[PDB]
């Protein structure tokens, strides 16, 4: 048909609907197999350790992903960082474990070169982008705050929905922060999740469970926009794992080749390709697309699919308050702290944004009490357990990384999956830019410890992954050090784009997926003039 | 007095709960019965300390392990039970279990009273 769509993710499903509502011809290829949401419930309720978020959905030996308790070793990780970071291979993809955190880049974060010196700009600038940032919002289901919070992204429309009222946790410590530095800039966080029955979905009722499953479906997830495409017109053939873009005469992509379950290869011919396979898994189809008048692998001229690749590093602190919060009351993130989003610094190190957990703590308060190996008559326990999981207070941030060509994903020439793909091999570095904001990261959570009669301050220093995919085709302004054009359009093949944070030449201090939907949006509105 | 009878009767000491399903007491002693209770005088045994007197460092250890059955539902990495684990009973008034909504709105912006 006219249009191949590979990844029934968010960024392809919302290309795959707007297409195929277009009354267009549509064929979405998903590596992995349908699950429904029950089923991942089910799976959820039955792990030992509810924090692992990867833990329920499995790893489909035709189509794996990574898992790490106990790690599966489907990535190849050398370099001096693992690049343990997490995705989903099913149709739905990774939307179907995340946050819902839904927020927008602010105006440097698209000009950091020209601004700070440091990074890379991007040919666009946030106000081609501001107008599919807000559909993203309206398609998603977004709730944010009004004008009385700043969030530093000019607004047209206003937020969708409004939130739902913040948990007494959220909102005590909100103020008690803000009272001490009102610099720190704790706001209302955006998010795909509903304060009201909203496009079909339900309101959120409190699970505490946005990752790894809504049992309701209260907060998007990418399977929203499979099921909308399907309806469309989309035809949806699950467990097609592509491995091969074919070119033809005109320097065009022509075909992709895709194997089943078996290993049994099949072929799908089309006008138009979309890429939107996550930022691994995609340039992974680019470099094993290697052939005859396109040697160093299909779109791959500038030597730059699958480098400059990108995520947040993370940095926490534990307490327990001295007041009583009850952390686990409502969704698990509300509230961020974004006084650190900009400024001049930027120059010297890393931004962040820093967030509050309200993650329901009863289990680790409970196994931590029954790791004191002391015997206690069941009215204590229950105090103390009440007292704990009353009190934990938890900090996280995301800071930014900067788009390096050594840090890049290859397909391995010695790994292979049990159908004879070859496996990621991301190298991967942490450089004093991100470390030495994470020091001043931690005076912030020394502080906030000391503001709430933080009681075992742990500050947990190692860098943890964030699974924002984000760099390996960096869109730019020529082919000559970028594999994308403003419009997320191959420089090389004019009929094949990407979809994908991939095309992002910054990672920026924010969850991507909301930049990701606003560009899938902004592609398919281009593809759509096109015949 | 079978394994379960016992195994009862030193939950509802350990716990302090009356009405303790035998459904999930009959799943946590057999899941339990891979690792601990080798011997079949272990429990009559750990009864009796349990009760008047005091305990060893190896009897207080079981004591635990039972409670720790109980309280988080998991033995050997395995759910037993998930719904039905008792920390979760313990902060009921409060907190929800992860993936079951409060049949209310939920309502969480109150400040928990106690
Ligand atoms: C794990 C995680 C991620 C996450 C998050 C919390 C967790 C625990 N919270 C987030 C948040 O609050 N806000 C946010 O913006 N992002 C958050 N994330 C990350 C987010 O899920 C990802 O950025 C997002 O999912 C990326 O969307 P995209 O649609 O680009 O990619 P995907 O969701 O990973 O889906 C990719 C699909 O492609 C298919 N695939 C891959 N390779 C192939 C091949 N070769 N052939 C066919 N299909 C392929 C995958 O199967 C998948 O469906
Ligand atoms: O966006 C995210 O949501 C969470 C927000 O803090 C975080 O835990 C995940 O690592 C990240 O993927
Ligand atoms: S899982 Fe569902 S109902 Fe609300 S708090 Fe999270 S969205």
């Amino acid at each position: 048909a006219d249009v191949v769509v590979v990844g029934s993710g968010v960024a392809g499903a919302i290309v795959a609907h707007q297409l195929a509502m277009a009354g267009k011809a549509v064929i979405l290829l998903e590596a992995g197999p349908r699950m429904p949401r029950w089923e991942i419930v089910e799976r959820f309720r039955n792990q030992p350790d509810k924090m692992d978020f990867m833990a329920p959905y499995p790893s489909s030996p035709w189509a794996p992903h990574p898992e790490y308790g106990p790690p599966n070793d489907y990535l190849i990780l050398k370099g001096e960082h693992k690049f343990n970071s997490q995705y989903i291979r099913a149709v739905g993809g990774t939307t179907w474990h995340w946050a819902a955190s839904a927020w927008r880049f602010i105006p440097n974060d698209f000009k950091m070169k020209s601004v700070y010196g440091v990074g890379r700009d991007w040919p666009i600038q946030y106000d081609d982008l501001e107008p599919y940032y807000q559909r993203a919002e309206e398609e998603l289901g977004v709730w944010g705050p009004g004008p009385e919070e700043d969030l530093y992204s000019p607004r047209k429309q206003p937020y969708p929905m409004p939130p739902l009222p913040l948990s007494f946790n959220e909102q005590t410590i909100k103020t008690a922060l803000n009272n001490y530095d009102p610099k720190f800039h704790v706001v209302t966080e955006p998010v795909a999740r509903n304060s009201r029955p909203y496009d079909g979905r339900p309101t959120c009722c409190g699970n505490n469970n946005c990752m790894p499953i809504c049992p309701i479906g209260a907060m998007y997830n990418g399977i929203v926009h499979v099921e909308k495409a399907e309806r469309a017109g989309a035809k949806l053939i699950e467990n097609a794992v592509v491995y091969k873009l074919e070119t033809g005469p005109d320097k065009r992509i022509v075909a992709a080749l895709y194997k089943d379950k078996t290993g049994a290869e099949h072929r799908v011919e089309g006008k138009y390709f979309v890429l939107a396979a996550n930022g691994i898994e995609t340039p992974k189809i680019l470099l094993m697309s290697a052939n005859r008048d396109f040697p160093n692998g299909v779109a791959n001229s500038s030597d730059m699919v699958g480098r400059n690749l990108m995520d947040h590093p993370g940095t926490g602190v534990s307490f327990y308050a001295s007041e009583k919060l009850w952390p686990g009351r409502g969704p698990q993130e509300m509230t961020s702290l974004i006084g650190f989003r900009d400024g001049p610094f930027r120059a010297t190190e890393a931004a962040k944004k820093i967030h509050l957990s309200n993650l329901s703590r009863i289990d680790q308060e409970t196994q931590k009490i029954f790791k004191a190996g002391k015997l206690m008559k069941p009215d204590e326990l229950d105090a103390q357990i009440r007292d704990r999981s009353a009190r934990y207070v938890q900090f996280d941030c995301f800071h930014e990384i900067l788009p390096q060509p050594e840090n890049r994903i290859v397909p391995s020439k010695t790994a292979t999956d049990a159908i004879g793909i070859p496996r990621p091999e991301i190298t991967y570095a942490i450089d004093d830019y991100v470390k030495r904001g994470a020091a001043h990261t931690r005076e912030v959570y020394a502080t906030a410890a000391k503001v709430l009669g933080g009681t075992d301050v742990v500050f947990n220093d190692e860098f943890a992954p964030n699974n924002h995919i984000t760099g390996s085709t960096i869109m730019g302004a020529d082919a000559r050090d970028s594999v994308v054009d403003k419009d997320c359009r191959t420089f090389d093949h004019p009929n094949l784009f990407i979809s994908s944070s991939a095309t992002m030449p910054t990672v920026g201090t924010v969850n991507v997926t909301l930049t990701i939907a606003a560009l899938a949006l902004r592609m398919s509105d281009t593809l759509k003039k096109e015949v | 007095t079978a394994p379960l009878d016992t195994f009862m009767t030193l939950s509802e000491s350990l716990t302090g709960k009356k009405g303790l399903s035998r459904v999930i007491g009959e799943r946590l002693l057999q899941a339990l019965q891979k690792g601990s209770f080798k011997t079949a005088d272990s429990l009559p045994q750990l009864a009796g300390a349990l009760a008047s007197g005091s305990l060893t460092p190896e009897q207080e250890s079981l004591a635990l392990t039972i409670l720790e059955a109980w309280y988080l539902g998991i033995v050997d990495n395995v759910v037993i039970t998930y719904e039905e684990a008792l920390m979760f009973g313990v902060v009921s008034d409060t907190l929800v279990i992860r993936s079951y909504c409060p049949n209310k709105p939920g309502f969480w912006a109150d400040k928990p009273i106690e």
